[PDB]
């Protein structure tokens, strides 16, 4: 299998602020990565699939970019409706895995 | 213990010529047509790849009347016709005709490949035609041909059976009848009860039966009546490789490959199927419109008739062009549009039959008595196949013992 | 739209199996590729696996093989995982994860279940 | 020194038929079909490129109940069946099958090519498929046929060995049992040894031994025993001409080319293989369904079944027709989908055999003891082969006097 980590593993921020959280692979998997967004109390929500590519009713201050072993995620513009639990995937091969997560919290 | 006709069937000197005038059959290729409000049939369906199944009916000896009588004694003789010659007069040009479907089951061309495919839709049906084997065949008997085919089983009670489970599979023995279709390159099986979509073979096999005549079973029958003659010439291979589209029913086994990543993260498709092609049609590989003279059978019978009934089954692909006809619309226009014409396809077949018989007679003993009451009970009162469609054929109203004034008289007449 | 509904929560024994359901209730579905992922308390989310019915795919991981199964109805349209040898660290809630034929590609999970809480204690 | 059974063995003037009724074989033509949890196999393996090894089992004539006995002395008589007359019936129509594998290593189409592949991929592996060559054999003896493959070998301990060195290659015979795979046109080796990819060849040979008979080995053997009678005939040419992909494991001598630049800088797999096909199925150039007759045999053993034991070896890819099976799982749709079907493969065959034996006779006089226990020590004590899979035939309880009832003893009592 594939060993994914997610960088940070918490931080801090402010509304109208930039957040971008790295994702490591521990092999090249070219773009099959996606972004996942989890909130307590509900399930998790897919926000960005195969690296680049934007799901349909997402606002535009989500962004991702990367490829090979290294990927990101930039919030722009942050929003009071955006601090959620964050997720990377691996769907280069048909055994799944998660990243550790990371916790995106009000200064 | 059976033993053979010879023995027991005196034969006189007396011959007899039989022909039909010509017989021709117009249609629709690939399906009948038939009015939206009624169910009767306009246009009947007429294919190449059809078996043709004629019967024929014979005079009775006993009362048909001759010129001579003294040569048999009506208080302990009876006659009965013997076939000794056979000739199958084939019209029309050589030609091959194709089919297809429009909505046919396929994935992928496998034969050469450069990219793989990763994902899959809804519906990748096709528009694909070809051609199919070539065969030609001739059977002659006194009982209708019997044929074999794969179909459905009654399965096992001990476990419930879930949709999509694979059918059960069993040969079938049945009668071959007019109309019946023959292999075309896809096996001997019943399409409509082995497939549920509708979509893996062409328009005129899709909710047919194709049926291949049992020769194992029919020369082992003790009496040899249901196979006097035949002969037999097929051949094919194969043009295109292609994949199919669907859920996979059976998993390819894990010790098999090692699994891809990235595009062959999943398996491809491994039900694969072949395109077939019969190749070439000559004059010289033909064996219609050549006479056939029945010498010795190989079973026991040597040709009676037994209840004055013949049976001919034939099959020949090798005349299958089918015609296309366009009709104008409106003629008022000088330049071309596609919706003022219509187009229709048609399929013409043309026959001939011309025989040879012989008169024999049976003195009936006690010890023949019982072994033609044996044999066949029903024989014994003249002196069942009402639920088949053949072809019939009347020859009780042409006779003649003049046998030179026909063309295979003349032969007949040549060869002795 | 489609919604995915789950069966209610569980309570087991240590040694026991359990089993979850999933159904489709909206509309047609014609499920594309399922799977399932669970998370215990404190802790992030655990692929468990997946199946797609087309291209006859059924994987596990490593963890996890030979105590977990993951079957589809298109009849009904209604997943089930099953679990077997249940331990204390199996209580955790569960989540059923679906993709719809049609897509771009067999992992666009867009439809997923409520959760369903599993507990195993004695 | 090795003489004649001409010399020691007599044979009398009596005659007997065997025969089977019929033989069934459906399955899956590529892999077997197992239970998950279980190991027990649901549906066998059955594909046309199958050796067929029919082991027959006979009566002892000395046990058998003759009607008359006054034709031989039990005091100093010993009595054994010899093979005169072989008949292999074959249903089923002709037809072409097909096979590949969803992930077979193939790089490039090097036949026409216009750009040079200067980058390498991870996984480059394709589906393919491919019809493999035509051949048909019979092979009929009184001991089980012998064949032959390429294997590794024991390497030198000379030095040591690192890993992704070239196996070793050796010469190897066995003997072919029921379910062995005839070779296909990639040669007579054991792929589960030689090749460590898994994606070399399709998913019916990949992990299997493909074995050739073993003729020269046969025929020079100084009893004769194995082989009373044998026919060949098999062909082929290439369709397609591909590359590999993987690393170099020999490299190409820098004498031999000019180096390039640019697109060129690197070289290109030399690793070039073909892809069979066996051309076209007819009737005409079938050899089955044909009477053998057993005059004289080429080594000294002219047919004499030793201890009432036949081996019979059949290939016949001419009837290799696959079908395709389809299954609805809901039928509650009016617009098609792909998951809603499921799709099976599945492969019948069908077999017949029917035999002439004749009576012999030995006087076992000192010398002829002697020369009989130094050739078998067995026939002696009756007056080994438990380790191997053989389609037993049993034909204890099926003789008959009665020539002339059977197709097979028509014929026979026709040529003579």
């Amino acid at each position: 299998d594939i060993q994914m980590t997610q960088s940070p593993s918490s931080l801090s921020a402010s509304v109208g602020d930039r957040v971008t959280i790295t994702c490591r692979a521990s092999d090249m998997i070219s773009n099959y990565l996606n972004w996942y967004q989890h909130k307590p109390g509900e399930a998790p929500k897919l926000l960005i699939y195969s690296a680049s590519s934007l799901q349909t009713g997402v606002p535009s201050r989500f962004s991702g970019s990367g490829s090979g072993t290294d990927f990101t995620l930039t919030i722009n513009n942050l929003q009071p409706e955006d601090f959620a639990t964050y997720y990377c995937q691996q769907s280069y091969i048909t055994r799944l895995s998660f990243g550790g997560g990371t916790k995106v919290e009000i200064k | 213990k059976v033993v053979s006709t010879d023995e027991y069937v005196a034969r006189t000197n007396i011959y007899y010529h039989a022909g039909t005038s010509r017989l021709l059959a117009v249609g629709h290729p690939y399906f009948p047509i038939k009015k939206p409000n009624n169910n009767k049939i306009l246009v009947p369906k007429v294919s190449g790849l059809q078996y043709r199944v004629f019967r024929i009916h014979l005079p009775d000896p006993n009362k048909f009347g001759f010129p001579d009588t003294s040569f048999y004694n009506p208080d302990t003789q009876r006659l009965v016709w013997a076939c000794v010659g056979v000739e199958v007069g084939r019209g029309q040009p050589l030609g091959v005709g194709i089919s297809g479907h429009p909505l046919l089951n396929k994935l992928d061309d496998t034969e050469n490949a450069s990219a793989y495919a990763a994902n899959a839709g809804v519906d990748n049906r096709e528009c694909i035609s070809m051609d199919y084997k070539q065969t030609q065949l001739c059977l002659i008997g006194c009982k209708p041909p019997i044929g074999e085919h794969w179909g459905k089983g009654s399965p096992c009670t001990n476990v419930a059976v879930n949709p999509g489970d694979c059918p059960p599979l069993e040969l079938i023995n049945t009668v071959i009848q007019d109309g019946d279709m023959v292999d075309t390159g896809f096996g001997a099986m019943d399409f409509t009860t082995l497939q549920a979509n509708k979509s893996e073979v062409p328009l005129d096999i899709c909710t047919s039966i194709c049926k291949y005549p049992d020769y194992i079973k029919m020369v082992s029958e003790p009496y040899g009546d249901s196979l006097f003659f035949y002969l037999r010439r097929e051949q094919m291979f194969v043009r295109h490789l292609f994949n199919r589209a669907g859920a996979v029913g059976d998993n390819v086994p894990d010790d098999l490959y090692i699994k891809g990543s990235g595009s062959t993260a999943n398996l491809a498709s491994s039900n694969y199927f072949p395109t077939p092609s019969g190749s070439m049609v000559t004059s010289d590989a033909q064996i219609f419109n050549k006479p056939y003279w029945l010498q010795r059978a190989q079973g026991h019978n040597n040709g009676i008739c037994w209840g004055n009934q013949l049976f001919v089954t034939v099959v020949d692909t090798t005349r299958s062009t089918n015609m296309s006809l366009c009709a104008a619309i409106s003629t008022s226009e000088t330049t071309y549009k596609n919706t003022n014409f219509k187009e229709y396809l048609r399929h013409g077949e043309e026959y001939d039959l011309q025989f040879i018989f012989q008169l024999c007679k049976i003195t009936l003993t006690a010890d023949v008595m019982t072994y033609i009451h044996s044999m066949n009970s029903t024989i014994l009162e003249d002196w069942p196949l009402k639920k088949y469609t053949f072809w019939e054929v009347n020859l009780k109203e042409k006779f003649s013992a003049d046998l030179d004034q026909f063309p295979l008289g003349r032969k007949f007449l040549l060869q002795a | 739209q489609v919604q995915l509904v789950q069966s209610g929560a569980e309570v087991k024994k240590p040694g026991s199996s359990v089993k979850v359901s999933c159904k489709a209730s909206g509309g047609t579905f014609n499920s594309y590729a399922t799977g399932w992922v669970r998370q215990a308390p404190g802790q992030g989310l655990e692929w468990m696996g997946v199946i797609v019915p087309i291209f006859g795919t059924e994987d596990y991981p490593q963890r996890f093989q030979g105590r977990v199964t993951i079957t589809a109805d298109e009849s009904t349209a209604t997943a089930y995982m099953e679990l077997r040898s249940l331990r204390s660290d199996d209580t955790a809630v569960y989540y059923c994860a679906r993709s719809r034929l049609g897509s771009s590609s067999w992992f666009l999970f867009e439809y997923w279940g409520q959760g369903t809480l599993v507990t195993v204690s004695s």
